[PDB]
C-alpha cells in the first residue's frame, strides 16, 4: 500500500453492500477520498457512514435509485468525482454507462467498452473463442429458429442437449432437453420464456455435458499488453445456478492442467484486449476436457477466496490499471500459498427449495473475527434490515489454511461462532456441505446439492454420540438455570432456605422420542447419565452471552440457545443446526399423561404464503377443482420468482391472493376442498 | 448480562418518517437483561405492552405504547391496563421503566360515552401517586395531556430521556398552526418555521423536562445506573386514610 | 431531511467549549482551571454524569435574545459522580459564561441537583466562582437565590454540604458558601466579599484591594469564613477529595469505618 505514486483523489462506487464496503476500505487504505451513492432506506448503512460523503441516488427500489444512471452522473457532477468504481451487477457491465462516463472526463474503473460488446452475447464470444484457438463446448452455432432444424441438430451433435438463451443470462433461460421431441419441448418453452424475460428469442441448443466442475481463471491486465492469471478457484457447488461454496485451489486440477488453462486464458485475454481484471470459466468434466464456458468482464463476488492465496490485494491492481500504471507483477511471482474455501452467508430458508429468501430485521449480529484465519466481508451490522427491493445478501466468509483440511476446520469453527439473530439464514446448508464425506474427499460436481439432497435438505441427521452430546448438553443448560434461578440477595428478615436436590430427573422429549436423564452438579462439572451412558460437560456457564462454550468428555463444542420457555421448550442451535427439544420434570412428565391435546385446524387444504412478496400470477380460482403439482399463485420476491404448487387434489373454496399485491409469510390466501 | 452492554440495533429501530409504525417489545427486549421479558395482559388493549423484566438482576416493571396498533393511542381499556399494573409496581417497590410513543387519545363518540375522561384521569393518578424510581425514555413523540399522563418529569419523575428522533409538541403542528396563524393567511412559511422550530426535542431540552438526548445505543447502560442511585430514594406526603382514585 | 442531529452536536460541542476557546483561554492565564476539567479532576475517572446540558436563560430583555447571548448550559455544570465508590452530586460554575453571575436556568438547575441529593440521600460539593448575579436577568436572580437559600437551610444537618470557592465571589452568591458545613478557598485566586472595593472607597472613603479585603488570607486568619485554604486548583481538588472520605453520605448512616492495618 505505498502511497509515493499519484493517485486519483476522490473516488465514486456505485454500487452497496459488503463489495461497496471493500472498496472503499481499499480505496482508504491508499489515502483516497471516497464517495458512496445510496437510496432513502439505505442512508444508514455501513458503507455511506464509513465513506467521506454519501449522496441520494432517487427512492429505495433499484430501477429508480442504481438504475437511474442520470442520477448516477448528477451525484457525479455535484461531487468533482474523479473514477468511478462499480463492483458487481447493476452497472458494471452496461455500454450505456461506459460511454456516458467516456464522454465525461470522469474514468471508468474496469473492462473499455470493446470487451463489454464482445462478451455480451454468447454468440460474439463462442465465434471469438473459436478464431482465438479456444477450446468450446461442441454445437451448432448460430441462432436456431426453428424446432424441426433444433431437433435435428440435436441429433447430430449429440444425445444430450441444453438450451440457453443467447446474452441475459444470471441464472435463467437454461433447459434441459434429452430427446428429439424432449428437443423441441424445450425449444418452444425457452421461446415463451426468452419471450417472456427479454424477447430477444435468440435460444442457442448445444451438447449437454454431465458432471460440469465448474472452474474458473481470475485475469488482470492493463493498458500496456501485459496480462496475468491468478491460479484458479472452484465454485462447482449451486444451487438454482448459484454458488454458496467455492475454493481457490481446485483439488481435482494439477500444475500442469493449470499452467495450461493460465497460458490459454492468457492467451484469450489478450485476443479479446482485456486490460482490467475478470473472470473467464471453464466447465471440466471427468476426463480433465476442459471447455469454455463464459467470461465476465466484471470483478467476481468470489474474488477474496484467489486474493489470500496470492498474497495482493486485487482492488488496488485494479485502480493502479485504471490510472495507466504497468503491471508490478509477472506470471512467475503468482504462486499458491496455501488454502482458501470461502461460503456465501444468505438470508434464505434451506428447508424450502434450497433457500428461499426471508426479511426482516437483525435484532443480534456478531461475526467470529478474533478465530484463527477468518476473514468477514459484509455490508451489514446490527440493526440493519433485509428488504424486498435487494439481493438476500448477508455475508462472506472466508477461511485460509496450509492445506484444504486445516482450511475447513477453520471454516466450521467460523460457522459455529457466527451469531446471527432476527432473519432466516443457511449456516446449517453451509456447515452440512462442508462436513460432507465427498466434499471432504473431493469427489463433487455441479449436481452435488440436487443428488445429495434428493428429497430437499432437512438438516444435520446427528448421530447416536452427538445425540447424547445434545442431550446431555441441553440437560446441563435446564439444570444451570434452574440453580441460577435460586440466587438471591440476602434478606436478613426471610432467609432464603435453598433446597438439596442431588439428582435431578428429567424427560427430553427430542423429535418424537423421550429419554430418560439424570443430571448431578459438583460445582461447574455436571455428570449426566442418558440412557445409561454417561457424559461429562464442563462449561463456565454464562447464560447471558449468545455463544456457550461447553466440553463434553473432553470434546469441545459450541452451543447457542435460540429459545428457551417456561413450560419447557427450548430451542438450540448445535453443529449448526435448530433443534427443538422438551425437558420437563420427572414428575411433570409423568402428570402431562393425564391431560388432553389441544385439537390444531391445520390438517392439510391450506395454501399459506411460504414467503413473503409480491402476487405477480394466480392460478387459482374459487371453486377450481385443481390437482396436486399445480401453481397456486407465482410470488416475486428481491430477485425471484416461485410458484408453489399443491399437495393435494382439492376444489378452491376462497382465494385471497389478489393480484399486485404483498401478502407476508403464512398469509392464508387459498382453502382447497 | 452485562450492565454496560450497548445495544445498536436500536440506533434505528425508529422510522426516520413519521406514518411509520414499529414495534415497541423489540426495544424492550434489547433493553431488558438477557431480552427476557415476562409480559402482562399481552392479548388484551394491544395498544399498550405492561411486564416485568429485569435490570443488572433487579425486577423492574415496563410500561410502554405499541405504535403498531392503533397508531399508539390511549383508550379506556389501555388506561385500565396501565394504572393497575403501575399501581401494584408502585405498591411492592419495583422501579418503573417507561418508554413514550403516543399521539394523544384515541377520539370517537364511542370513547367519550364510555367515560374515557375518567380512565386517562386512572392512569394519570397512577403515574403521579407512584413513590418508587420511576425512569423515563421518549422514543418518537409525546402529544398533549398524553405527554403528562405518561410520567412526565412534573409529575415528581425521576428521569427522563429522549432519543434524537424524539418529539414533545402540544399538538399536531399543522392543528397547531391552522389554530394559531388564522389571521395570518400564511400555510408555507409558518409551516417551515413551526416544523423546523417545535418538532423537536430541543424546546424540551432548553425548558429542562427532559435531563438529556441520549444515543438510543447506549439506553440500557443509561438506564442501569440511574438504578443504581435511585434504590434509596425516600419521599414524604401529606398524611391521608386514602386517596379518592378517580375510577 | 432534517438535521436535529447534526444541530444536537454542534450543541453539544458548544456546551462543552463553554464561553469561547479564547476567553477559556484567557481564563487559564490567571492561573485557573475551567468548570469541566475541575469536575474531571474532583471525581472518579469514568463517573460523571451530567444533566441539563441543553438549559439556557429566559431572558428577553437588554438584548440577550440575540443568538449570540444564548449559551447551552448556561455558566454552570452540574451533575452526579462518585468519589472513592461513594455517590455525590457536584455543580460547578462556569465563570466564562457571563463571568458565572447565576440566573434562573443557573439557580434552576443547582435546584434539581440539590433535590435530586436530598431525595437520595448523597452529599452536595459545590465549586464556586461567580461575579454575583446577572443584573439584566431582573428579579428572577434573586428569586433564584432564595430558592438556593432555602434549599441549603433544608438540607442542614440532613446531607454533608462542601463549598469550595476557586473565585472571585461576590454579591449574594457569598451566603450559600456560608450556608454549607464547611467553606474552602483558593489561595491568591479566590475572593470572597459582600461589595467590592470600590463601593468601599466611594461610600466610607479608604482604599483596600482585593486581596485584602476578601482574600483567602483574610478568610482564613482573621475573619472565620473559611475552613482552609490551598495553594492552587489541583491541590485543592486533591485535598478536598482526601477530605470528603472522612464524612458520612447522609445523617442517616453511621461514621464512616475504612480498612485499619
Ligand atoms: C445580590 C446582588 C448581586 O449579585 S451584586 C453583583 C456584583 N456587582 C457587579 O457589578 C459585578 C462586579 N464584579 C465583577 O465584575 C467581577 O466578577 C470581579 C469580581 C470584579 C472579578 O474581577 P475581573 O476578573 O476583573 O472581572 P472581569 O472584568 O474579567 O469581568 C468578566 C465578565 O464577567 C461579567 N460579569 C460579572 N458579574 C456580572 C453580573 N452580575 N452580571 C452580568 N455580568 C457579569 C462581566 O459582564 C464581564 O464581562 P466581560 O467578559 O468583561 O465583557
Ligand atoms: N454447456 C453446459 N453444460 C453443462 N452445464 C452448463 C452448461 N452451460 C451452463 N451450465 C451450467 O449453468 C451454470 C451457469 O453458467 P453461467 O456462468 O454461464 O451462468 P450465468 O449466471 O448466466 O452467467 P455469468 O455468471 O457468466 O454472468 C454453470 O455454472 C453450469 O452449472
Ligand atoms: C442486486 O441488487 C444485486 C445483484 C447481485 C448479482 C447476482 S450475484 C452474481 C450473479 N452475477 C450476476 O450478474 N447476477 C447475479
Ligand atoms: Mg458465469
Amino acid at each position: 500500500y505505498d502511497p509515493n505514486e499519484k493517485t486519483f483523489d476522490k473516488i465514486l462506487v456505485a454500487n452497496r453492500g459488503e463489495i461497496a464496503c471493500r472498496v472503499i476500505r481499499t480505496c482508504k487504505k491508499m489515502g483516497i477520498k471516497t464517495v458512496a451513492i445510496h437510496s432513502d432506506v439505505d442512508a444508514s448503512s455501513v458503507h455511506v457512514k464509513m465513506a467521506d460523503e454519501a449522496v441520494c441516488v432517487g427512492p429505495a427500489p433499484t430501477s429508480k435509485s442504481y438504475l437511474n444512471m442520470d442520477a448516477i452522473m448528477e451525484a457525479i457532477k455535484k461531487t468533482r468525482a474523479q473514477a468511478v468504481h462499480p463492483g458487481y451487477g447493476f452497472l458494471s457491465e452496461n455500454k450505456e454507462f461506459a460511454r456516458c462516463l467516456a464522454a465525461e472526463d470522469v474514468v471508468f474503473i474496469g473492462p473499455d467498452t470493446h470487451a463489454i460488446q464482445a462478451m455480451g452475447d454468447k454468440i460474439e464470444s463462442k465465434l471469438l473463442a473459436k478464431k482465438a484457438e479456444v477450446n468450446t463446448i461442441p454445437g451448432f452455432d448460430g441462432v436456431v429458429k426453428d424446432a424441426e432444424e433444433a431437433v435435428r441438430i440435436a441429433r447430430e451433435i449429440g444425445y444430450p442437449v441444453m438450451i440457453k438463451a443467447s446474452a441475459g443470462g444470471g441464472g435463467k433461460g437454461m433447459r434441459i432437453a434429452w430427446d428429439d421431441e424432449e428437443t423441441r419441448d424445450g425449444f418452444r418453452l425457452s421461446s415463451q420464456e426468452a419471450a417472456s424475460s427479454f424477447g430477444d428469442d435468440r435460444l442457442l441448443i448445444e451438447k449437454f455435458i454431465d458432471n460440469p466442475r465448474h472452474i474458473e481463471i481470475q485475469v488482470l491486465g492493463d493498458k500496456h499488453g501485459n496480462a496475468l492469471w491468478l491460479n484458479e478457484r472452484e465454485c462447482s457447488i449451486q444451487r438454482r445456478n448459484q454458488k454458496v461454496v467455492e475454493e481457490a485451489p481446485s483439488i481435482f486440477l494439477d500444475a500442469e492442467t493449470r499452467r495450461a488453462m493460465g497460458e490459454q486464458a492468457v492467451a484469450l485475454a489478450r485476443a479479446v484486449k482485456y486490460s482490467s481484471a475478470g473472470t473467464v470459466e471453464f466447465l471440466v468434466d471427468s476426463k480433465k476436457n476442459f471447455y469454455f464456458l463464459e467470461m465476465n468482464t466484471r470483478l467476481q463476488v468470489e474474488h477474496p477466496v484467489t486474493e489470500c492465496i496470492t498474497g495482493l490485494d486485487l482492488v488496488q491492481e485494479m485502480i493502479r490499471v485504471a490510472k495507466g500504471y504497468p503491471l508490478r507483477h509477472k506470471q512467475a511471482d503468482i504462486r499458491i500459498n496455501g488454502w482458501a474455501v470461502e461460503c456465501r452467508v444468505y438470508a434464505e430458508d434451506p428447508y424450502k427449495s434450497f433457500g428461499l429468501p426471508s426479511i426482516g430485521r437483525l435484532s443480534q449480529y456478531q461475526e467470529p473475527l478474533h478465530l484463527p484465519g477468518v476473514r468477514v466481508d459484509s455490508g451489514i451490522q446490527p440493526g440493519s434490515d433485509i428488504s424486498i427491493y435487494y439481493d438476500p445478501m448477508i455475508s462472506k466468509l472466508i477461511t485460509y489454511g496450509s492445506d484444504r483440511t486445516e482450511a475447513l476446520k477453520r471454516m466450521a469453527d467460523a460457522l459455529d461462532n457466527y451469531v446471527i439473530r432476527g432473519v432466516t439464514h443457511n449456516i446449517a446448508l453451509l456447515r452440512e456441505v462442508i462436513i460432507n464425506s465427498r466434499f471432504v474427499k473431493g469427489d463433487i460436481s455441479t449436481k452435488f446439492l440436487s443428488d445429495v439432497y434428493p428429497d430437499g435438505f432437512k438438516g444435520h441427521m446427528l448421530t447416536k454420540s452427538e445425540k447424547n452430546q445434545l442431550l446431555a448438553i441441553a440437560s446441563s443448560l435446564f439444570v444451570a438455570f434452574q440453580l441460577r434461578a435460586q440466587h438471591f440477595q440476602e434478606n436478613s428478615r426471610m432467609p432464603v432456605i435453598k433446597p438439596d436436590i442431588a439428582n435431578w430427573e428429567l424427560s427430553v422429549k427430542l423429535h418424537d422420542k423421550v429419554h430418560t436423564v439424570v443430571a448431578s452438579n459438583n460445582g461447574s462439572v455436571f455428570s449426566v447419565e442418558v440412557d445409561g451412558s454417561k457424559l461429562n460437560v464442563t462449561s463456565t456457564w454464562n447464560l447471558a452471552s449468545p455463544l456457550l462454550s461447553v466440553s463434553v468428555d473432553g470434546t469441545q463444542r459450541t452451543v447457542q440457545c435460540l429459545s428457551r420457555e417456561a413450560g419447557g421448550n427450548m430451542s438450540i442451535q448445535f453443529l449448526g443446526t435448530v433443534y427443538k427439544v422438551n425437558i420437563l420434570t420427572r414428575l411433570a412428565a409423568e402428570l402431562n399423561k393425564f391431560m388432553l391435546e389441544k385439537v390444531t385446524e391445520d390438517t392439510s387444504s391450506v395454501l399459506r404464503s411460504p414467503m413473503p412478496g409480491v402476487v405477480v400470477a394466480v392460478s387459482v380460482k374459487p371453486g377450481d377443482a385443481v390437482a396436486e403439482g399445480q401453481e397456486i399463485c407465482v410470488i416475486e420476491a428481491m430477485k425471484m420468482q416461485n410458484s408453489m404448487t399443491a399437495g393435494k387434489t382439492g376444489t378452491v373454496k376462497s382465494v385471497h391472493c389478489q393480484a399486485g399485491d404483498t401478502v407476508g409469510e403464512g398469509d392464508l390466501l387459498v382453502e382447497l376442498e | 448480562d452485562p450492565s454496560d452492554r450497548l445495544v445498536p440495533e436500536l440506533d434505528t429501530i425508529v422510522p426516520l418518517e413519521s406514518t411509520k409504525a414499529y414495534n415497541m417489545v423489540d426495544i424492550i427486549h434489547s433493553v431488558v437483561d438477557e431480552r427476557e421479558f415476562f409480559e402482562i395482559m399481552p392479548n388484551y388493549a394491544k395498544n399498550i405492552i405492561v411486564g416485568f423484566a429485569r435490570m443488572n438482576g433487579r425486577t423492574v416493571g415496563i410500561v410502554g405504547n405499541q405504535p403498531k396498533v392503533a397508531s399508539g393511542c390511549l383508550d379506556i381499556n389501555s388506561s385500565v391496563k396501565g394504572a393497575r399494573f403501575v399501581r401494584f409496581c408502585d405498591a411492592f417497590n419495583i422501579p418503573l421503566i417507561t418508554f413514550v410513543d403516543v399521539p394523544g387519545f384515541l377520539p370517537g363518540t364511542a370513547q367519550e360515552y364510555g367515560g374515557i375522561i375518567r380512565h386517562g384521569a386512572k392512569l394519570l393518578y397512577a403515574f403521579a401517586e407512584a413513590t418508587v424510581p420511576k425512569v423515563t425514555v421518549i422514543t418518537r413523540k409525546a402529544y398533549g395531556g398524553a405527554y403528562d399522563v405518561m410520567s412526565s418529569k412534573h409529575l415528581c419523575g425521576d428521569t427522563n430521556y429522549a432519543w434524537p428522533t424524539a418529539e414533545i409538541a402540544v399538538m399536531g403542528a399543522k392543528g397547531a398552526v391552522e389554530i394559531i396563524f388564522k389571521g395570518h393567511e400564511n400555510v408555507e412559511a409558518a409551516q417551515a418555521e413551526y416544523i423546523e422550530k417545535f418538532a423537536n426535542p430541543f424546546p424540551a431540552a432548553v425548558r429542562g423536562f427532559v435531563d438529556d438526548i441520549i444515543q438510543p445505543s447506549s439506553t440500557r447502560a443509561r438506564i442501569c445506573c440511574d438504578l443504581d442511585v435511585l434504590a434509596s430514594k425516600k419521599v414524604q406526603r401529606p398524611w391521608r386514610k386514602h386517596a379518592n382514585i378517580p375510577l | 431531511a432534517t438535521s436535529v442531529n447534526e444541530r444536537i452536536e454542534n450543541k453539544r460541542r458548544t456546551a462543552l467549549l463553554g464561553g469561547g476557546q479564547r476567553r477559556i483561554d484567557a481564563q487559564h492565564k490567571r492561573g485557573k482551571l475551567t468548570a469541566r476539567e475541575r469536575i474531571s479532576l474532583l471525581l472518579d475517572p469514568g463517573s460523571f454524569v451530567e444533566s441539563d446540558m441543553f438549559v439556557e436563560h429566559r431572558c428577553a430583555d437588554f438584548g440577550m435574545a440575540a443568538d449570540k447571548n444564548k449559551f447551552p448550559g448556561d455558566s454552570v455544570v452540574t451533575g452526579r459522580g462518585r468519589i472513592n465508590g461513594r455517590l455525590v452530586y457536584v455543580f460547578s460554575q462556569d465563570f466564562t459564561v457571563f463571568g458565572g453571575s447565576l440566573s434562573g436556568a443557573h439557580a434552576q438547575k443547582i435546584c434539581k441537583i440539590m433535590d435530586q441529593a436530598i431525595t437520595v440521600g448523597a452529599p452536595v460539593i459545590g465549586l464556586n466562582d461567580s461575579g454575583g448575579a446577572r443584573i439584566q436577568e431582573g428579579v428572577e436572580s434573586l428569586a433564584g437565590y432564595a430558592d438556593i437559600f432555602l434549599r441549603n437551610v433544608t438540607a442542614s444537618g440532613v446531607i454533608p454540604q462542601i463549598s469550595l470557592i476557586m473565585g472571585p465571589c461576590a454579591g449574594g452568591a457569598v451566603y450559600s458558601p456560608a450556608l454549607t458545613d464547611f467553606t474552602f478557598m483558593v489561595k491568591d485566586t479566590s475572593y470572597l466579599f459582600i461589595t467590592g472595593p470600590d463601593v468601599v472607597k466611594s461610600v466610607t472613603n479608604e482604599d483596600v484591594t482585593q486581596e485584602e479585603l476578601g482574600g483567602a488570607k483574610t478568610h482564613t486568619t482573621m475573619s472565620g469564613v473559611a475552613h482552609r485554604a490551598f495553594e492552587n486548583d489541583v491541590d485543592a481538588l486533591c485535598n478536598l477529595r482526601d477530605f470528603f472520605n472522612y464524612l458520612p453520605l447522609s445523617s442517616q448512616d453511621p461514621a464512616p469505618v475504612r480498612e485499619c492495618h
